């Protein structure tokens, strides 16, 4: 029942908005009209200043 | 993968060594740039979350 | 002398492979003065050493190693051990130790608590006894020159660039874990140290199979490539004067597009078709001369379709960008004449990818104008060993699930025109989505996907899961479809991989006549399919097709003469007695006898499935009932077969109620 | 629908090939830390040439008049020239070349029977619909890119092998050069043309037997050592004097780069400052080539481009500082002494009855934690780059409330800051240290201040600028001792004792250009003072600056706890233990201040040249507010019209500079606790540590990237100056080719065409001349400046040295001006007209009875007013002149090509009928055009009208096809003439591309005749001419002396040992 | 022959090390012409042998009978 | 609490000088095609000074 | 719509992105001014109606 479900992504990211891949992962262009740029920016900056701390 | 990519150049994590892949990210050309241990773990997580999960 | 090689190399098996002719050197004259070096452990040492250093300084160390000059290590235990080692058996003690410490450590007494031994052990140093002593953390640039100086270099640290670690003592005392020289030698990881050295260039760096060697060559070509010595295969040839499956030799062609359209040669553009395997070239007989690739009906001559189909795509020599040709005869551009003008590289790759590790069904997604009909006709015409590796009988068209709707789901997407009041017609919809240049409006196509996704999910995923489970009940197959998340939400068990053509597909949608719906309907729907897809790797179909075709050419080369009564084999599920001796044919393998006689005794009888037997005839001439089976255990690993033999990938099994028995090996 | 199919596939070919779409800064981090060195030394075993002779139509071997026993082809003589009827010369970069490493830069040009239009629709003809079209306004840009490609291919150096003497008596026993490859059979025949026998009376034989015998092969060698390679030789072989001159310029560039291992030994020795010794041999050398030396200006250009690159990010410079922290950890000899902070402060005396313990307060408020030292070495490392990064202390290390003097923990926080703050590189650290204490006490007093905004309770970190420095801090006398004597005391402490700047003198002037900009050469600038230690065995004394400062701070605090009239709120045991903790904390032992005062600038200077990122400093200032750098600025272009960068630089800058925000506790604990080894010896320890660092080659390898950077930017500016009007003085040669009125998009896209050509050459895969592409590529210039507080602006505008590449491009332009025929271009224009004759003249050189100009009488000229009226009732259809007259369809007219292009379809129906039959002729002025040739046997009828009408129909407002010609074939015996009909004729002589006519024949009786061009082969045919002589501006000469070399290029590690 | 000349002494002395050595020398002889078959008596190279290229030179002009 | 002035002058200089051609277009070209399409309108242009 | 389909001009946000290089973390705190204006500006072809 519950493990047979997929989300309803009505506005996905268009395939023109990703770069050429690096390994397995394509990278978002930053001139992208989609919403996920802000998510990209938050996790980007958070990973940067996460690895910046020596703790 | 990219947020650590400025601070990660040649750092190793426990267990995992470094590696290298290529990119079409400079789409006029194509080169291969080395891969640090954070990016190595993310590269291994990529196919697992991209693939899907098997449940007994 | 010395020369590099762009692969892993051993003293043992590299002579069996014959690497020089594998990379293309005409060394057919048995000059036999090339002693192959063992460069397999260096990769293991390297990947062990990436955990405590940067890659860059380790490569910068490793470049200076005179591989011709011979050296060796000797591991030393830590300081709090070595006195206790020299205590028992005081014969092996060097004379560099101390007169006072030898007088202290010669005698029998346990010496556990005495201030003399405590001040001497605290006074003890490990590096004054043994002079090199590289260190714990040694800035590993210097250790290469240290190994260059001496024939033996002493260490206490496991991690080393160098020849062989040897132990100074028995293993119980520890913590947790000569050569013949000819006139030439090959070996990876070259050196700039040697006045005489050379580097085997010619190969692409993008196409190196190993990645450690790839990183190393990237660094060595990005620094002091001026002082290197890049030589061709012809230079190497002039200086000269158990067989494996899934390691094919592979090359790259150098053709271009011209025409004779006005009684004259005229060069327009130049192309590169990467990593095409040399076996197909030499078995099709391709030479330098002028060819015609599309016969006058309008369809390809299909050997060129095969030639680009087993390989991957096209790089333009002036832009270094992607290029996907027109498969139509429209006059923006076509390709009538080509002329292949040479080969550029001669490396060898593995054929079997990483993911395919068990025998289970295989799914492939394609773009909508992929050449499904013609590739089914090509696999229909496969005959190599008296066996068809990919029959038509168990291949799945993309709309086999799509045609079994009682509303005939294409007739459910023909319904979509009433979602918007100004549209209210199918042809008005096809005029309305596109910008009248056959590029679509973003907004109209977006609203169409807003309407299209509930039809794309609510019925398609349940009934496609039903169809895929019904197909799972009857054999493992090759299932094609579009828009991968159809295969993802419908819980499709099996290795799915996302491939594409090296061509453009939309003009294939526009030329196909007598297809259901409008000619623009197909293009719009194809756009909707690539919307519903994810953003993954397109992964270049040749990675699958080389696995499909290429190994059976080598099996044809190897078992061209032996009899089927010693080369054929069969493995599958077994049942012991007759109601209403019994067997289920799972997989078919053809191999030499020197492989089958060891694949006899392996524990095939390990795994369990739940088999189902019914009563109806097959249309084929033997007695076969369409049996069903579901595995109630694990899945069979592809390691267990061989790397020395090849098998049929997908197959349909044949020859009541449920029986639930196990398998074994069928002998020959 | 098929029209929609065609245009949608054209919209598929509307994809851009080069577009920097992704974000760049992590590639910039990687680029800054490490870069690709270019591929300079590249060799050639084959003969250097760029032209080749091709046959066109095969000569008549069977005929009745000459028996076949006369021709050498029946005897199979390996002759150098193709024994054909018509031979033209075509252009191939490196068709005789056993290369080392290709540039992937070959220029192919097919013979003029077939087409070459793809080379001219190469760049900007992304909108030509047909495959055979080209916009004429793109001709100049395409030809410029093709000439650049031509010179950029053959940038190799001539290498020699294999001399042997023949045994044939053909020469005077001359030594012949060999060459590798599959065979060498055809190669000697094509290589040495005067070697062959002289049997016949053919044109080939008549040329060859009039040559000179001794000028064959070897005639000079330079033998240094017995039984070794002759170092450089001089040969007489067939070649191309154009590419010989190009290779000569490139050889001169590399010879200018070359250096001596004795001075590599000198340079590296004084760079290591005697701590590392190296060894160079003293013997005769074979020959070497170390290309490592460049000029000072190129280092300055590279440093300006690099600092312009890393602008306003700090994530591109954080890993550089991290790398230097790791390197200083590896080399530096101090560690933690882990137990000072508890061994001292064990002996603090107090009762257990007191509630608050100052000992345990700071002893758990600071944590050593071993990760503070990486921050400390970063803070040490920021002194190299005060200009671009400015390390500060964040808000979170501050007392974050204003604090309280009565609060013990806030007092200790002030102590941590007062130790930490002098080490950073911000100019405002004194007022940070002042206003921190002014925050600490608010309410005991107030001070006179600036405004009502920056009052005493303003946050300490707020100021951070020169102008926010209060006048109360400027002048001591504003603080009276009745108000706050402790604050006047603290202000004096700062003014009297704060560190002083210094310098250390690193560098290497002989080999390395001084990459600094705003300082003198080979100097560093320090925030603190440095006196070098004479001793080798070090020890502790309390006689340096940091120590004094630390002590002074403690004293103030002893005075502050002494002032019981403001501070009586303790039960006197905490007073006593406070004073004891202060005094003992003053006299803790720490080798760290003397380390900073003696050894750390010495180590830092030894490190400083071995950097991918060369030092870049802006001068320190202690307290003089009028000499505080407010900014530093780089530029890219002139502004409006003004040429001079000294005028342009003020209002067209780009500010660069980031903060860093390190932690104060980390710095202070590293100051307080630091040990030497118990048995340390400084020269032994440094000879251990620093020795493997000088086994590098990247520190030389970055120099060649700086070479190719300066060469590429000079080639860029002199190439954009050909396409548009800029500020640099150039000598244009490409006027007569039509060109587009350029714009910003045009100059920009052409700049990245030359950028991707340059990156495909030389093996460069990362980011060459890309930051210049963000601006306007027309008015580019490079400079840098900075400014103090009082408007004092200082600048550096470095000169741009000349480029060998750009020089050879201009040379190739000059040679194109005369040999325009050899690249398939004709000058002038064409005439279309019905010509009926039995003559044999070539349309590439028409007789002057036929052509006409603007000055020819009775010729009409059509400009902007071209109306066409129909002739009703049998009247003639007419057209309006530019001068306003009406003329019928007759005579000689002159069109500009753009008029025909703009109205091609209307003019075809109106004009094609009269030009076929009636008396009408048209001049179409176009300047340049590519062409194609169609031969014919003149014994038969021939008409060119289908080819002409195909051209007149295929021509297009946005493209033209190649212009088709029709010229007969020369004969040997006399033939019978037949009438032929020609329409397209030229106007200017263009026969400087056909080599010879009927070469194997003894004579040519009809058609165009041409001997072997004696004016080319000057050296073989002029006995008076010296061997080294070129008439390179006029013709090509195809055969000269050429030198070759046999240098070796060993590694500098395998030259200079330095074995201990 | 730095690797090979030491091996004779290492075989003689019954010791893996060697005292009389031709390497580990402080004297930098980085110039060090040792004669070899790389170079002929003239000054050219020997990637292609002398008699072979003399034969190629004298066969670069031949002549045969007509029909 | 931080010297943002260097960052600000950098971003403002990059924001000032740029390859923008919209003001060039609006100066030179745009009134020409405004004057072109002005008379072919169902509603003629009507402005106030 | 008519000016959009007869103007020679076209609008490109990659001009701004290539000048500015958006994600650029100085002052590991509240945002850098370049990132602030690029988030404020949203360079993306929404429309230019």
């Amino acid at each position: 029942q519950e493990y047979t479900q997929s989300p309803e992504i009505k506005v996905p990211i268009p395939q023109k908005d990703w770069t050429g891949p690096i390994g397995e992962i394509r990278i978002l262009k930053d001139t992208t009209s989609s919403i996920a740029r802000y998510l990209y920016r938050t996790w980007y900056l958070a990973a940067a200043r996460m690895a910046a701390q020596p703790r | 993968h990219e947020g650590v990519a400025s601070s990660s150049i040649g750092k190793p994590f426990m267990g995992v060594p470094a590696s290298i892949v290529n990119d079409e990210s400079v789409v006029g050309v194509r080169a291969a740039r080395p891969i640090s241990g954070m990016q190595n773990m993310i590269q291994h997580l990529s196919k697992l979350y991209k693939r899907g999960f098997s449940y007994r | 002398a010395y020369i590099a090689v762009p692969a892993v190399v051993d003293s043992r098996s590299s002579e069996a492979i014959g690497l020089l002719e594998s990379f293309g050197v005409d060394a057919g004259s048995d000059a036999n003065d090339v002693s192959y070096q063992d460069h397999d452990y260096v990769v293991d040492q390297l990947q062990y050493m990436l955990d405590g250093y940067e890659a860059g300084d380790v490569i910068d160390a490793l470049v200076y190693r005179n591989w011709l000059h011979h050296s060796v290590y000797c591991l030393l235990p830590p300081k709090s051990q070595l006195l206790e080692y020299w205590k028992s058996n005081p014969s092996v003690i060097p004379d560099n130790v101390d007169r006072r410490l030898r007088k202290r450590l010669m005698l029998k007494k346990d010496l556990r608590k005495d201030d003399e031994y405590n001040q001497l052990a605290r006074a003890f140093k490990i590096s004054d006894v043994y002079a090199p002593l590289i260190s714990s953390t040694t800035s590993p640039m210097t250790m290469i020159q240290n190994l260059n100086q001496g024939e033996i270099v002493y260490t206490t640290t496991d991690r080393v660039i160098g020849a062989r670690v040897l132990l100074y003592a028995p293993r119980k005392y520890y913590a947790s874990t000569r050569v013949p020289h000819s006139r030439f030698n090959v070996g990876t990881f070259p050196s700039i140290a040697t006045p005489k050295c050379s580097v085997m260039s010619g190969v692409d760096i993008e196409s190196i199979p190993n990645e450690f060697i790839k990183l190393f060559y990237q660094r060595v070509k990005s620094i002091h490539a001026n002082i290197l010595n890049d030589i061709s295969p012809q230079i190497v040839s002039d200086m000269i004067n158990h067989v494996d499956v899934y390691r094919v030799d592979v090359v790259n062609v150098l053709f271009e597009v011209v025409d004779v359209a006005d009684g004259l040669r005229s060069v327009s553009r130049k192309l590169i078709m990467h990593t095409v395997p040399v076996c197909i070239l030499e078995l099709l007989g391709i030479e330098i001369a002028d060819y015609c690739i599309r016969q006058e009906d309008g369809m390809f001559t299909d050997w060129f379709l095969l030639l680009t189909m087993l390989s991957d795509g096209l790089t333009d020599r002036r832009t270094h960008c992607q290029y996907l040709i027109n498969p139509s005869s429209m006059p923006p551009d076509v390709i009538l004449n080509i002329s292949i003008t040479g080969f550029i590289n001669r490396h060898t790759i593995d054929v079997m990818p990483d993911v395919y590790d068990f025998i289970k069904p295989i799914g492939a997604v394609l773009p909508k104008g992929s050449f499904k009909s013609t590739i089914m006709r090509v696999l229909d015409s496969i005959s190599v060993l008296g066996v068809k590796i990919m029959p038509r009988a168990h291949v799945v068209d993309s709309d086999e699930v799509g045609e079994q709707m009682e509303p005939t789901f294409e007739h459910a997407v023909m319904e979509i025109y009433k979602g918007i009041a100004g549209v209210d017609s199918l042809d008005d919809l096809t005029k309305w989505v596109l910008n009248s240049d056959l590029v679509p409006h973003d907004d109209r196509l977006g609203q169409l996907f807003q309407a299209f996704l509930p039809l794309a999910k609510d019925l398609l995923a349940p009934m496609a899961r039903q169809f895929y489970d019904n197909s799972m009940s009857e054999g493992r197959l090759l299932t094609f479809a579009h828009a991968d998340s159809e295969l993802l939400n419908a819980n499709y068990f099996g290795h799915l991989l996302r491939l594409k053509i090296p061509y453009i597909t939309e003009v294939n949608l526009m030329i196909r006549k007598n297809r259901e719906g409008g000619e623009l309907f197909q293009l719009v729907l194809s756009y909707l399919y690539k919307m519903y897809a994810t953003s993954a790797q397109p992964k270049w179909f040749g990675s699958l097709l080389r696995l499909l075709i290429c190994p059976w050419l080598h099996m044809e080369k190897l078992i061209g003469e032996a009899d089927p009564a010693s080369t054929s084999a069969e493995i599958g599920w077994h049942v012991p007695r007759e109601q209403l001796d019994g067997f289920i044919p799972y997989v078919s393998i053809r191999a030499p006898r020197l492989v089958i006689e060891e694949l006899m005794e392996k524990n095939w009888g390990q795994y369990h499935a739940q088999v189902i037997v019914t009563d109806q005839l097959v249309v084929g001439e033997p007695r076969r009932v369409s049996a069903k089976a579901v595995i109630k255990g694990n899945h069979l690993p592809v390691k267990l077969i061989s790397r020395f033999a090849c098998f049929t990938l997908t197959s349909k099994y044949e020859m009541g109620a449920a029986y639930n028995a196990r398998l074994a090996f069928r002998s020959d | 629908i098929q029209r929609h199919i065609t245009e949608f596939i054209s919209s598929w070919q509307n994809h851009p090939i080069v577009q920097v779409s992704a974000d760049v800064e992590n590639r910039k981090t990687a680029q800054l830390l490490h870069a690709d060195t270019p591929r300079l030394v590249t060799w050639d075993a084959g003969l250097c040439t760029s032209f080749k002779i091709v046959p066109i139509v095969p000569a008549q071997v069977p005929q009745d008049v000459l028996a076949y026993t006369f021709f050498t082809s029946s005897y199979a003589i390996q002759s150098p020239f193709p024994e054909a009827a018509v031979s033209r010369i075509v252009v191939h970069t490196r068709w005789a070349s056993n290369v080392d490493f290709d540039r992937d830069s070959s220029v192919i040009m097919a013979p003029p029977t077939e087409n070459n239009i793809h080379l001219f629709k190469q760049l900007l003809n992304t909108e030509t619909l047909s495959v055979r079209g080209a916009n004429p306004l793109m001709f100049r840009a395409n030809v410029l890119h093709m000439l650049l490609e031509f010179v950029l291919d053959n940038l190799y150096l001539n290498r020699h092998t294999g001399f042997s003497q023949d045994h044939t008596p053909f020469t005077e026993g001359a030594n012949l050069r060999s060459l590798p490859g599959p065979d060498a059979e055809k190669w000697y025949s094509i290589m040495y043309p005067t070697r062959m026998g002289t049997p016949n009376v053919s044109k080939i034989c008549n040329f060859v037997a009039s040559c000179v015998r001794n000028r064959v092969g070897r005639f000079d060698r330079a033998q240094m050592m017995n039984g070794a390679m002759s170092e450089w030789v001089d040969v007489f072989e067939t070649s191309d004097a154009l590419t010989v001159s190009i290779r000569g310029r490139w050889m001169a560039r590399l010879a200018r780069m070359n250096i001596n291992p004795t001075e590599i030994e000198w340079a590296l020795t004084e760079c290591a400052q005697g701590y590392v010794t190296v060894t160079s041999p003293y013997a005769p050398s074979v020959n070497r080539l170390m290309p490592y030396r460049i000029s000072n200006a190129e280092r300055q250009i590279s440093q300006i481009i690099r600092v312009m690159n890393i602008g306003n990010n700090a994530t591109v410079i954080q890993p550089v500082l991290q790398d230097i922290s790791v390197l200083l950890q590896r080399i530096s000899p101090l560690q933690i002494d882990p137990t000072i902070i508890s061994n001292t402060m064990s002996t603090v005396s107090e009762s257990t009855t007191q509630t608050l313990s100052p000992a345990s307060s700071i002893l758990g408020k600071l944590r050593p934690s071993n990760s503070d030292f990486s921050s400390f070495r970063v803070a040490l490392a920021g002194w190299l780059y005060n200009g671009v990064v400015t390390t500060v202390i964040d808000d979170s290390s501050y007392p974050k409330d204003g604090g309280s003097v009565t609060s013990l923990e806030n007092l200790w926080d002030f102590f941590i800051l007062a130790l930490a703050l002098p080490l950073t590189t911000d100019p405002c650290a004194p007022v940070k240290a002042f206003m921190t204490l002014a925050n600490m006490m608010v309410g005991f007093e107030t001070i006179p201040m600036d405004n009502q905004i920056y009052t005493q309770s303003r946050r300490a970190s707020a100021f951070s600028t020169p102008h926010t420095w209060p006048r109360c801090f400027m002048n001591i006398q504003l603080i009276s001792p009745i108000d706050a004597p402790i604050l006047r005391q603290w202000a004096e402490i700062i003014h009297r004792y704060w560190p002083n700047p210094s310098q250390i003198r690193y560098g290497t002037p002989n080999v390395f250009g001084s990459a600094n900009l705003f300082t003198p050469p080979e100097v560093l600038l320090l925030p603190i003072d440095h006196q070098p230690a004479n001793v080798t065995t070090p020890t502790l004394d309390f006689t340096n600056e940091l120590t004094n400062w630390r002590a002074r701070v403690c004293e103030l605090m002893k005075n502050l706890v002494d002032n019981q009239r403001y501070q009586p709120g303790w039960t006197q045991s905490l007073v006593s233990s406070m004073r004891g903790t202060l005094g003992k904390l003053k006299l803790i032992k720490s080798m760290t201040p003397m380390y900073l005062q003696q050894l750390a600038p010495v180590e830092l200077a030894v490190i400083a040249p071995m950097l991918p990122f060369p030092p870049f400093q802006v001068p320190y200032v202690r307290l003089d507010r009028d000499r505080v750098p407010t900014m530093v600025g780089v530029t890219r272009q002139s502004r409006d019209t003004i040429t001079q960068p000294a005028l342009s630089l003020s209002t067209t800058n780009t500010t660069v500079g980031v903060p860093l925000a390190l932690d104060a506790r980390a710095i202070t604990v590293a100051l307080l606790s630091g040990k030497y080894p118990p048995d340390l010896v400084t020269n032994v320890w440094y000879a251990d540590a620093i020795y493997p660092m000088y086994a590098d080659t990247e520190v030389f390898s970055n120099l060649q990237r700086d070479v190719i950077t300066c060469e590429a930017v000079q080639t860029l500016v002199t190439l954009v100056a050909q396409i548009s009007e800029t500020q640099y003085p150039v000598d244009r040669y490409l006027d007569w080719i039509p060109s587009l009125r350029a714009s910003a998009a045009t100059a920009a896209t052409f700049a990245e065409w030359v950028n991707t050509s340059m990156k495909t050459a030389f093996d460069l895969s990362d980011m060459l001349l890309e930051p210049l592409l963000s601006g306007d590529p027309r008015m580019t210039q490079l400079a840098i400046q900075y400014q103090q507080y009082n408007g004092r602006t200082f600048n550096v505008i470095p000169e741009m040295p000349g480029s060998v590449i750009a020089d050879c491009v201009q040379l190739t332009a000059e040679v194109f001006n005369h040999e325009y025929n050899l690249f398939g271009i004709a000058r002038g224009d064409i005439i279309i007209g019905r010509v009926q004759s039995t003559h044999l003249w070539s349309p590439l050189a028409p007789p002057p009875d036929l052509v006409f100009d603007r000055d020819t009488p009775g010729v009409h000229i059509f400009g902007r007013d071209c109306r066409i009226s129909f002739g009703m009732n049998g009247a003639a259809p007419m057209i309006r002149d530019e001068t306003g007259m009406m003329v019928p369809f007759e005579g000689n007219w002159i069109f500009p090509l753009a008029l025909w292009q703009m109205n091609t379809r209307y003019f075809n129906q109106q004009f094609d009928a009269w030009i076929k039959t009636g008396e009408l002729r048209i001049r179409i002025e176009m300047g340049a055009y590519p062409y194609m040739l169609h031969y014919y046997d003149p014994r038969q009828y021939a008409n060119a009208w289908n080819l002409t009408s195909a051209w007149l129909e295929e021509i297009t407002p946005t493209s033209i096809p190649s212009v088709p010609f029709m010229v007969p074939i020369s004969s040997d015996h006399d033939i019978s003439s037949a009438p032929a009909v020609q329409y397209i004729i030229s106007t200017e002589y263009n026969d400087r591309s056909l080599f010879c006519t009927n070469s194997s024949s003894p004579q040519t009786i009809a058609g165009p005749d041409k001997h072997i061009p004696v004016e080319r082969y000057n050296i073989l045919t002029n006995p008076d001419a010296p061997p080294t002589q070129i008439q390179l501006p006029e013709v090509v000469d195809l055969y000269n002396v050429v030198t070759r070399y046999a240098y070796e290029t060993p590694p500098i590690t395998a030259v200079v040992m330095g074995v201990p | 022959e730095a690797d090979d000349a030491t091996k004779k002494q290492a075989k003689d002395t019954e010791k893996a090390k060697a005292q009389v050595t031709y390497s580990d020398t402080g004297i930098n002889n980085a110039n060090e012409l040792s004669r070899s078959g790389n170079v002929d008596n003239e000054g050219g190279s020997n990637q292609k042998p002398m008699s072979t290229r003399i034969a190629e030179a004298t066969s670069a002009i031949v002549s045969k009978h007509p029909a």
